[PDB]
């Protein structure tokens, strides 16, 4: 996260850290005790799926304070329409091997209904994005979880202001074009969360952009509203052998 | 009331029904109050709320 602030411990309790062989991979969002939403592109280069771990309750990577809960990832589910190496359909649904325990520091974010998300949440201007990603373009990553408030643009306005991959109906733009504030590498998979009448909802996933905080460009986020029905159906289904599952989309 | 305007007045989810009828609904872990629009938690850790801020 570029130009944000430290998220006070416990104020981003749905944030997930994904690790492979102990190294930081990506972010994610807890939406129930065994389900995490992340970005499909985070998994393009995984060789052995047994080395993938999700951490909930994390805040400061330099210390163990006892609020952290680690789980093996049992399934990574990606839409059939996602093509490795590209940007469209950048979403993954992860099933944890065992549930996390909800606590003051571990709480799921609400996955909204599609209509509510499209008719109401889509018009809330500002939303929060978070992660342990790079604090600058070409810079070191964060030791403490960072958070940033970003405004959402209609895609017509994003294209008119941006001065390359297309912005599809499965994406939206958010942030600032003046080079000051953006999500970055290492934040991929993390939540774009929107507050509405006292409750926070998942509206986006950190996906891609041109460098980070590049003048004339905005961050691009997966438009989660397009995937609600897809996600809900998968969460109602029985697990299948083999970590990686490609599931038909729509 | 219609769900595309002002979310039908609902705190969370809104369904349009045949006639001038509207029904609000809530996410799992919440129940709808008798006002027909407000949602209140029914569990210790409902989704989308931040415990340390709800305690203050
Ligand atoms: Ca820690």
């Amino acid at each position: 996260i570029v130009g944000g602030k430290v998220c006070p411990k416990g104020e981003c309790p749905w944030q997930v850290l994904l690790l492979v062989n102990g190294a930081q991979l990506c972010g994610g969002t807890l939406i129930n005790t065994i389900w995490v939403v992340s970005a499909a592109h985070c998994f393009d280069k995984i060789k052995n799926w047994r080395n993938l771990i999700a951490v909930l309750g994390e805040h400061d990577l330099s210390e163990h304070d006892g609020d952290e809960q680690s789980r093996r990832v049992a399934q990574v589910i990606i839409p059939s329409t996602y093509v490795p190496g590209t940007t469209n359909h950048d979403i993954a649904l992860l099933r944890l091997h065992q549930p996390v325990v909800l606590t003051d520091h571990v709480v799921p974010l609400c996955l909204p209904e599609r209509t509510f998300s499209e008719r109401t949440l889509a018009f809330v201007r500002f939303s929060l994005v978070s992660g342990w990603g790079q604090l600058l373009d070409r810079g070191a990553t964060a030791l403490e979880l960072m958070v940033l408030n970003v405004p959402r643009l209609m895609t017509q306005d994003c294209l008119q202001q941006s001065r390359s991959p297309n912005i599809t109906e499965y994406m939206f733009c958010a942030g600032y074009s003046d080079g000051s504030k953006d999500s970055c590498k290492g934040d991929s998979g993390g939540p774009h969360a929107t507050h509405y009448r006292g409750t926070w909802y998942l509206t986006g996933i950190v996906s891609w952009g041109q460098g980070c905080a590049t003048v004339g460009h905005f961050g691009v986020y997966t438009r989660v509203s397009q995937y609600i029905e897809w996600l809900q159906k998968l969460m109602r289904s029985e697990p299948r052998p083999g970590v990686l599952l490609r599931a038909p989309f729509p | 009331l219609i769900c595309v305007n002002e979310n039908g007045g609902c705190e969370q989810y809104c369904s349009d029904h045949t006639g001038t009828k509207r029904s609000c609904r809530c996410h799992e872990g919440y129940s709808l109050l008798a006002d027909g629009v407000s949602c209140t938690p029914t569990v210790e850790y409902p989704c989308g709320k931040i415990p340390i801020l709800e305690k203050r």
